[PDB]
């Protein structure tokens, strides 16, 4: 006869009634993804509509229960996750126009149009096109042409659409008892009602800034090295004091610097550790890949895969008889059925993606012992970092030679180590300043520190000060440069990748010092160590039942987001970069617009 | 002549038990409406149930599984019902949860066994098997071996529930979702509970003892349906009455017994 | 279901003598001319048993008797029925004879013996009448008014079906059915015997050892029993459900047992052919003292 008991009864009823509906929706989505037909999409849409209607119906009944008369933390968290109004505190016309704007921006981004001049054809879509033109080409002219065409044709076309989107999102966020939409996006890292472990929502900005201030030296050295190696490839196009151009970063937006490894490789005569040809020389297939992944996971302490996992997963492309999306995904249906959708080839990248997806599945099976509203990761960065640390620990030469791929007589030269560290740097640290700049720009454009004008001006001034990127063509206040990405054109958060990057190295160091491993961190294998397995399982059980700070303290021993593990990981490369940049200029300067 | 032998004999073992119909039943009841079947007058052979390697959980409380065929009882109750796999552990003495105190509870002291096996082969259809239900809400905990079929709507708030659902008026019965693709733990597990009791009444179900090889020309130790002694069993000619089992000569001495299986009569002579 | 039976002439209770009857086999032991002496519950020789009549004389005279009272059950009873046709078709055993406790029902419904131990609600006058029609003219058993409901059944036993000779013959008695019931250790012991006789006056005089028939483990307590009879419903006797009846050629004797000492005599094959009651006269006292029938 109290609010707590009524809330617990309602929560039990909801947890019982929502599991079957979510399982049916997930089953329909699986049948669609594994079989692209006109009937499966209809069933998927029907199941999605039913689940959305059920979730919206179980939101006004839960809205009647107040949150200030509850002493149990689990019930409070479940109700706070359930009483989320979201897009309901608006008007009919307002919500309809917002959905229309979102859908039309998504369609404008998904369609795309190359439409080269003096050519009535060859106007390609987001399929192979500008991607490989900006990725594996060395011509300045065509790179600049593509970077200008994608930003002028699928760019400024979304300027008023994005303005109205920002206005409507700010209206929704202010009407939802919150600050600007940036606060609504940062609300995921908020922890209240716990003594000592409380994490303010505004402290995330300060933490990200303090971590970036310590990342700055490594990124400046990496930028200097990349610029020095790029001046030898693009003569009379980049100054050794200025900033790097935008269209010479091996990507349309400059997010990842993976395509610059073929140009910035220090020891071009030393081959990598690619064991792709070693697997085809013997009986290896997707089944063997996943068996080796299960063997790696069971060696740490994690349980075996479920029986349905092997008889329900689509580990191999069925061929042309039926069409299926070959994007590697880990499916959690919700009723003990865990399976992976992946067209696993006999390559090494797929061998690491298998470990990534199996780490996702292990996290899911770990937190599957909690209520439905809490069966999710602590933050939006833990779930991907759990697989990223496994992919890092499984890509080491020790594990490769222990499984049987690499020859036991293989010598571990330090040149290959420098090359691997530089590749990891280009693929990890290269996106940290970009992510930070993009997320700070989103936060300042949602809060209001940037007026309706001066969007691109301050965007480029930040991309010059924070990042080492400079625009090749002067863009006025009419172009829409930031909206050329996928996450911004579809209303997705971006700080999750930064948090995942900062958490994966902390997890690696914590699980490596627990396994009593000596030497550098980049060659540490989490294998045949049950202590690290138990330490990680103590964190994978929590999910959303406990704050993420408590999970970090339980798995690492810190209550904040530290960056020292990343520096400890990249120290062997940091010293080499310091020794190589002795006869060059470190850092970058502004006022070098290539106009 | 010292006796050294064992010819312990007992009559034939017929009408074993309806265990074959209570275990291999095609249809099972829900957990809130578990069926209690009376197993009273039949020779329960627990060896075929313990030796069968098709049961996941086989835990006998208050009695050893090997000594089940060495005791006599009056009535045996078989409670058959289907429950989820992850909550089979709740069917045990002293355990708590949701199915124990609201659907079916066992006493703190229990003299019996629990048998459960995975039934995902037949109790599962593509699209969902919503035929089995379970009681989710109650105003008080259930008593040991208590069954409740009342389907009145629950009342969690101060507002009276006038026969219809509302703010805090929920339906007491909730359905189970059993798909053939579910994992272990959510699959249906047909669990049967056997209860053994002893009261002031003649025991009707005992352990089935079948027979032993018969020796008819040596100094043996015999046991004919409770009798005992020592002697050689020579074939006699005393035609007993259709109901008389063992005969006694003058001075009240057991000198002739009838074999309970072949119904033949034979004399008992003391050994030299 | 419960239907009373009115229009019944009352008479004082009659008593006859059971000269030498009620002797049964006490235990399953073979004995060949040993003259065994046992100490158990038996019927005293030349005792005083009760006589229950069931007659129907035509006209506005005679007697209309249909007796089936709730007689006590003191350590066992001796039931002997001189039947001309199938009329006595079972008994009722128990203490309360209601839903408060359990009751044993051993009845014959013209199919076979039905033995059930449940909680019944027995009427004040239960019977299993017959029906004699003019079309498809054959005595059929369409009547069952013993109890109303049967809940919480513990024991049950129904053997293979069998026909029933419901022919209401007229003349003298043809056979005698003797039964000795006893419940001392939960087991309900029944000793039956069949002996043809052609007298129409009293209980036959002689000697017949009753053999064990069934040993039913029930455990319930028995303090008072009742006999179930049959009725005839035909033409020439109009009436309602509680009237329009007719019967006849039916009688049963009830004798109570008591702890006594008997000297049983076995033949060369194991059958009891003679016995003496030691507590009858000093002659039988001396006979049991010297353990012989030659004095
Ligand atoms: C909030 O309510 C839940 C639900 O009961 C509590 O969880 C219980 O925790 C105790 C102690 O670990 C267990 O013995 C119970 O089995 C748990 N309940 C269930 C249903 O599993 C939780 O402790 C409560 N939080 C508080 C009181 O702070
Ligand atoms: C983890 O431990 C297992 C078992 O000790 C190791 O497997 C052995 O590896 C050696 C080295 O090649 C072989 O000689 C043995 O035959 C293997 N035994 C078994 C049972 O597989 C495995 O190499 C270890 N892995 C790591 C990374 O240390
Ligand atoms: C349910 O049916 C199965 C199969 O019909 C029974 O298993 C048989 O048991 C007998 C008795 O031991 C064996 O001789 C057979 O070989 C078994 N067959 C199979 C296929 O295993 C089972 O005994 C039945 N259940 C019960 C309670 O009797
Ligand atoms: C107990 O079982 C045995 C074994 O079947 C029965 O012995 C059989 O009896 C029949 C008829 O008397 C014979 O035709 C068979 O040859 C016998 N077989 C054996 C192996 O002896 C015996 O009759 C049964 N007894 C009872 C009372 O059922
Ligand atoms: C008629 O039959 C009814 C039941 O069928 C009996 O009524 C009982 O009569 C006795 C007294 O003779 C009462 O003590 C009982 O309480 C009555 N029973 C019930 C259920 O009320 C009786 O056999 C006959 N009654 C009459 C009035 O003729
Ligand atoms: C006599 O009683 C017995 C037992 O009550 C009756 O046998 C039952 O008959 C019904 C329908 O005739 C069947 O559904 C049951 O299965 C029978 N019982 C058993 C144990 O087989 C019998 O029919 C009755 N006979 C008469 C003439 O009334
Ligand atoms: C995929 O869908 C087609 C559509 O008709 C169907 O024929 C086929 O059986 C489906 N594949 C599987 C594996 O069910
Ligand atoms: C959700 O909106 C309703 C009205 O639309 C309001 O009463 C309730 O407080 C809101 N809940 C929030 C903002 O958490
Ligand atoms: C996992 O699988 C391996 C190989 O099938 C087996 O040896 C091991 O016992 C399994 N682990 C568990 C916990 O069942
Ligand atoms: C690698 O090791 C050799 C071994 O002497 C050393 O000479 C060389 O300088 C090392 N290279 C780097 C980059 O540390
Ligand atoms: C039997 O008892 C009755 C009841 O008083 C009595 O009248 C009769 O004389 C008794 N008969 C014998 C033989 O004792
Ligand atoms: C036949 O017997 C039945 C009894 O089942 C009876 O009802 C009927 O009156 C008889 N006569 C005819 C012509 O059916
Ligand atoms: C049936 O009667 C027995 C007699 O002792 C009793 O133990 C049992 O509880 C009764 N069952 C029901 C359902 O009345
Ligand atoms: C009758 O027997 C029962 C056995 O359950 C016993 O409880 C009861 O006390 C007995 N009645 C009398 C009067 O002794
Ligand atoms: C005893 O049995 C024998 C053989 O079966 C038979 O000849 C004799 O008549 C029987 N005697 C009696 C009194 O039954």
């Amino acid at each position: 006869s109290t609010i707590e008991e009524q809330a617990k009864t309602f929560l039990d009823k909801f947890n019982h009634e929502a599991e079957d509906l979510f399982y049916q929706s997930s089953l329909a989505s699986w049948n669609y993804n594994t079989n692209i037909t006109e009937e499966n999409v209809q069933n998927m849409n029907n199941a999605g509509d039913k689940w959305s209607a059920f979730l919206k119906e179980q939101s006004t009944l839960a809205q009647m229960y107040p949150l200030q008369e509850i002493q149990n933390l689990t019930v409070k968290l479940q109700l706070q996750a359930l009483q989320q109004n979201g897009s309901s505190v608006l008007s009919e016309d307002k919500s309809k126009r917002l959905n229309t704007i979102l859908n039309t921006m998504s369609t404008i981004y998904s369609t795309g149009k190359v439409c080269n001049p003096d050519n009535p054809q060859e106007c390609l879509l987001l399929e192979p096109g500008l991607n490989e033109i900006m990725a594996n080409s060395l011509d300045y002219n065509e790179r600049l042409w593509a970077w200008e065409s994608w930003r002028s044709e699928v760019g400024k076309q979304l300027r008023p659409l994005y303005e109205e989107y920002v206005v409507l999102k700010n209206e929704m966020a202010r009407a939802n008892h919150y600050e600007d939409y940036g606060d609504y996006w940062r609300g995921d890292y908020e922890v209240n009602g716990v003594d000592g472990y409380d994490y303010s929502r505004g402290q995330l900005i300060e933490d990200v800034e303090h971590t970036f201030e310590e990342i700055k030296p490594l990124y400046e050295h990496l930028h200097a090295y990349v610029r020095a190696k790029l001046m030898n490839a693009y003569p009379s196009y980049i100054s050794p004091i200025g900033c790097l151009p935008a269209h010479l970063l091996g990507d349309m937006w400059g997010r990842f610097w993976t395509n610059l490894y073929s140009l910035t490789v220090p020891f071009g005569q030393k081959p990598n550790i690619d064991v792709t040809d070693a697997m085809v020389d013997q009986a290896w297939d997707a089944q063997r890949i996943f068996k080796e992944a299960e063997k790696f996971f069971v060696s740490v302490g994690l349980p075996n895969m479920t029986q349905g996992f092997w008889e329900n997963s689509m580990l191999t492309d069925p061929g042309n008889v039926q069409k299926a999306v070959c994007h590697p995904t880990a499916w959690d249906l919700g009723k003990g059925d865990f399976r992976i959708l992946m067209c696993t080839k006999v390559t090494m990248d797929d061998f690491l993606t298998a470990h990534h997806e199996m780490g996702h599945i292990q996290y899911d099976m770990a937190y599957a012992a909690q209520p439905f509203l809490l069966r999710n990761g602590a933050n939006e960065g833990f779930h991907e970092a759990v697989g990223e640390i496994m992919s890092l620990s499984a890509a080491t030469p020790k594990h490769l030679k222990s499984i049987g791929l690499l020859s036991p007589d293989f010598q571990e030269d330090n040149e290959t180590e420098i090359n691997f560290l530089l590749k990891q740097a280009l693929t990890i640290v290269g996106t940290l300043p970009f992510t930070y700049m993009l997320e700070k720009w989103r936060w300042m454009v949602f809060k209001g520190e940037i007026p309706k004008d001066q969007w691109m001006k301050k965007w480029w001034e930040m991309k010059r000060e924070i990042v080492g990127v400079v625009e090749p063509v002067p863009h006025d206040e009419t172009y829409c440069d930031p909206a050329s990405l996928f996450h911004v054109s579809n209303d997705y958060s971006f700080i999750r990748y930064y948090t995942r990057t900062l958490y994966q190295f902390q997890f690696q160091e914590a699980l490596c010092q627990a396994a009593k491993h000596e030497g550098p961190l980049h060659k540490c294998d989490i294998s045949n160590s049950t202590e690290a397995g138990q330490k990680l399982f103590n964190m994978l059980r929590l999910g959303k039942s406990e704050p993420w700070t408590l999970a970090l303290e339980n798995v690492v021993g810190a209550k904040n987001m530290n960056v020292r593990p990343l520096l400890n990981y990249f120290e062997p490369l940091f010293t080499w970069l310091k020794d190589q940049n002795k006869n060059s200029f470190v850092g970058w300067s502004t006022d070098w617009s290539p106009y | 002549v010292q006796p050294t032998e064992s010819i312990v004999r007992f009559p034939n073992i017929t009408n074993l038990c309806p265990f074959g119909e209570v275990f291999n039943a095609t249809r099972f009841a829900s957990v809130y409406a578990w069926n209690r079947k009376r197993i009273s007058n039949c020779v329960a052979d627990y060896s075929v149930l313990y030796n069968s390697a098709s049961f996941s959980t086989f835990k006998c409380y208050g009695v050893s599984p090997t000594k089940l065929n060495d005791l006599c009882f009056t009535n045996v109750y078989a409670d058959s019902f289907v429950i989820r796999g992850d909550e089979v552990r709740q069917i045990a003495p002293g355990q708590t949860g949701k199915i124990a105190d609201y659907n079916y509870k066992l006493p703190d002291d229990f003299t019996g066994c629990v048998i459960a096996w995975n039934s995902n082969n037949l109790d599962s259809k593509v699209g969902g098997n919503y035929n089995y239900l379970y009681r989710l809400f109650r105003k008080s905990n259930l008593k040991p071996f208590e069954r409740d079929i009342s389907t009145e709507i629950y009342q969690a708030g101060s507002t009276p529930c006038n026969g219809v659902e509302g703010f805090n008026c929920y339906f007491p019965l909730q359905s189970y979702g059993f798909q053939p693709t579910n994992g272990v733990g959510y699959q249906p597990y047909r669990v049967v509970v056997l209860s053994f009791e002893l009261l002031h009444a003649p025991a009707t179900v005992c352990g089935p003892k079948k027979s032993t090889n018969l020796v008819k020309n040596k100094c043996v130790n015999f046991n004919f349906n409770g009798l005992t002694g020592t002697g050689v069993l020579t074939e006699s000619n005393k035609k007993f009455l259709p109901f008389q089992q063992f005969g006694r000569d003058i001075a009240d001495t057991t000198d002739a017994v009838r074999d309970p299986q072949t119904l033949e009569i034979l004399d008992i002579t003391p050994c030299s």
